[PDB]
């Protein structure tokens, strides 16, 4: 009931520290998805293939 | 004081020759694969022997390379020529064998043994050698280029 | 094998167009113009120019 | 395999879990988990509880050597020292917890 | 083999010699027979064999000359460690 | 004669025609496909490397794009050079056309989730005009050590319309594996999409630790203990990344100061 105790509280917090890193890469990865979210724009690169949003419009696959 | 003229002479009557014998010691292979891959350089000239080494991924044509970029080193000191310099004998020589213990299945041994060769080189020095221009694409020079 | 192998027995595998293929042939090669080390042809380096222009 | 010429070496590292970085002893704060022991989470657990284990024999580090001077297995890999406190205070049970009379 | 539609004696001390190797003639209470006729000078000069250097890989100093050898292959083991207890 | 005269099913060779026959068995002999699990030596079928299984092979086939798209170059060896190149003109073929079912089509492919945010984006720029074998299957000479096995240096086409690896080299590989790569001086003067190399370095970062030095000198035991020849004893393993390679690149990030 001591190394009961031990092994519950090894993986309590083993998860308790993998809900930071996963928590906390998600929320930097965000942070990557909106400087490039920034960039995208005023470098215009649409990130939708070849063409203009004019295949987009259509709401087809073109 | 008859044996102090010998070792005098045999030297002197040695050393005053056009070539340069150069033994490297436990190349680590052994002497039916080591040795056939020497009879293809037995008779070149040091910068083609030099060459068709660097590349066959071989192993004995890597030790020998080993040799003609140490031996020739060595050759430069001599006097012999960097250039003129060919291959007179390229001699694989038995050498040491270690017993390792192998444990073949169903309680049998049989002993391993880890060989090891030695490998005898003499550069000896060719006067009149002409050393091919080798800076054209093998024969890509013809056959494959068109006529005129 | 029922019986051991004189030289002349060892001696006739070197004959054939498979040893001397395998082992005894010298390969045909140049000087590379931007390495200058020996080259085999269809074989480049990993160097811009080697890389852009075949040497 | 980015060598050209594989071996101990460029053998890429961790082409996986590119999410590097992680200041353990900084979130062990945010925890509240007693900085020594959260890094031991994520060693095998031989390396810091009196635990059996299986040690490669380099790791062990070799008498002094006459290229080298004697390598204790501790002064080449410190963050592997077993930590004794930590393995008393969590898997051992003390005299004083069953101290009856 | 090699022979370039050219009779070359052959393949020189090679095919036929790593057949039977020699049995090494054993010294009779340590003697050597004709030791007090053929002369003092080394034997380096006497049948021949005589080379400029005689490098030897067997060496501490060109260690790093024979792992530049040895195909990554050949793997040896028991680096760290000997499976007989050295300590007895 | 009436029925074909090798019915059904027989396997041709490697090079051989396609003989058109009546059949009712199903052969594409074309391969437009884009990445495409079809490994074999015919003709509708990209040659199939050597692997444990097809599916280790596909998982072979990820690690290998997903690190042609990272860095412009892999230095693949044998027979998944030509496999590669096909799924280089592929992944192009998917970066391309751009609908959210190819975006995806690649997310299902690839190992990490930035590079199909980078394919996306550099490839419609730089592929914009060329139509075709958009990778460059040039061969390094000397064969690997380890085996025969050839080693193709396979790259994508034109990088001065990148916008990634605008004017890299790739002469030599980084020094080591966490450091970028060296740059062409004639075009010293680039800077990079923020979110590849703030990304870069956040994967970077955990090499740039003690716990990977020790990682590190701890690996050098198993390859003893597997014994490698030529593997520094883990005592003479001095870190990678250290305190005086650290001074230069908090200051070489002078931008966000
Ligand atoms: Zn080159």
């Amino acid at each position: 009931e001591k190394r009961i105790d031990y092994a519950k509280k090894m993986h309590r917090d083993r998860r308790l520290v993998e809900q930071l890193r996963t928590h906390e890469f998600w929320g930097w990865y965000m942070k990557l998805q909106r400087v490039r979210g920034r960039w995208c724009k005023e470098h215009g690169v649409s990130s939708r293939g070849v063409y203009g949003p004019a295949v987009d419009a259509a709401e087809l696959w073109g | 004081m008859y044996c102090e003229r010998l070792e005098t002479e045999l030297q002197k009557a040695q050393d005053q020759l056009p070539q340069y014998s150069f033994m490297m010691k436990a190349v680590p292979s052994a002497w039916k694969k080591l040795d056939i891959e020497l009879s293809v350089l037995r008779g070149l000239s040091v910068r083609e022997a030099m060459a068709q080494c660097k590349l066959s991924p071989r192993k004995g044509h890597m030790a020998v390379f080993r040799a003609l970029e140490v031996a020739q080193q060595g050759a430069e000191g001599k006097g012999l020529d960097k250039e003129h310099l060919r291959i007179a004998y390229i001699t694989c020589m038995p050498g040491p064998t270690d017993k390792q213990v192998d444990i073949r299945s169903r309680g049998y041994y049989a002993w391993k043994t880890k060989k090891s060769s030695h490998l005898l080189l003499t550069l000896a020095e060719d006067p009149e050698m002409v050393l091919p221009d080798r800076t054209a694409i093998p024969y890509a020079s013809l056959m494959t280029m068109k006529r005129a | 094998p029922k019986r051991k192998k004189n030289p002349m027995q060892l001696r006739r595998k070197t004959y054939g167009l498979h040893f001397k293929e395998r082992y005894l042939k010298l390969e045909e090669w140049y000087f590379c113009p931007l390495c200058a080390e020996p080259k085999k042809q269809g074989e480049w380096c990993r160097r811009e120019d080697c890389r852009q222009i075949k040497p | 395999y980015n060598s050209f010429e594989r071996g101990w070496k460029d053998k890429t590292v961790h082409p996986l879990d590119r999410r590097g970085r992680f200041n353990l002893d900084e979130a062990a704060a945010e925890l509240q988990l007693d900085e020594a022991y959260v890094a031991s989470l994520y060693k095998p657990l031989h390396y810091t509880y009196s635990m059996k284990g299986q040690r490669y024999p380099a790791e062990q580090g070799r008498t002094s050597r006459p290229g080298s001077l004697a390598a204790s297995r501790d002064r080449m890999f410190p963050l592997y020292r077993r930590n004794y406190k930590l393995n008393r205070e969590l898997r051992v049970l003390d005299h004083r917890r069953i101290s009856t009379d | 083999f090699t022979y370039t539609q050219a009779q070359m004696y052959a393949r020189y001390r090679t095919r036929s010699r790593f057949y039977k190797r020699p049995e090494k003639m054993l010294k009779a209470y340590n003697v050597s027979p004709n030791l007090l006729r053929l002369p003092k000078v080394k034997p380096g000069l006497l049948k021949g064999i005589y080379t400029d250097e005689k490098i030897d890989l067997r060496d501490r100093e060109r260690l790093e000359l024979v792992e530049s050898i040895r195909h990554p292959k050949e793997r040896d083991f028991y680096q760290d460690h000997t499976y007989h207890n050295q300590w007895i | 004669g009436r029925p074909p005269p090798v019915m059904g099913h027989a396997k041709r060779m490697r090079f051989a025609g396609v003989d058109d026959n009546p059949s009712v068995t199903h052969k594409p002999w074309d391969t437009s496909e884009p990445l495409m699990a079809d490994y074999g030596w015919e003709r509708g079928k990209l040659p199939k490397f050597r692997a444990r299984s097809p599916f280790h092979r596909q998982q072979i086939a990820r690690r290998m794009v997903t690190e042609l798209i990272r860095k412009d170059y892999v230095i693949v060896g044998g027979a998944r050079a030509p496999a590669l190149r096909i799924l280089a003109d592929h992944v192009v073929e998917l970066a391309k056309a751009g609908d959210t079912d190819s975006r995806q089509q690649l997310a299902y492919f690839l190992h990490d989730p930035l590079m199909v945010d980078k394919a996306f984006d550099e490839y419609p720029r730089r592929f914009r005009d060329m139509n075709a074998k958009y990778a460059m299957m040039t061969r390094l000479k000397g064969r690997r050590r380890s085996d025969n096995v050839a080693m193709y240096f396979v790259e994508y086409k034109n990088r001065d319309m990148s916008d990634n690896h605008k004017g890299e080299d790739y002469t030599a590989g980084p020094e080591r594996f966490f450091l970028p790569p060296r740059i062409i001086e004639t075009e010293k003067g680039i800077q990079r999409p923020p979110h590849m190399q703030m990304a870069f370095d956040r994967w970077a970062s955990k090499f740039k630790t003690e716990e990977f030095h020790h990682w590190w000198r701890l690996r050098h035991a198993k390859l003893r203990y597997w014994g490698v020849r030529n593997v520094p004893h883990p005592s003479d393993v001095d870190p990678l990344w250290t305190e005086k390679e650290e001074e230069e690149w908090h200051n070489e990030m002078l931008a966000n100061t």
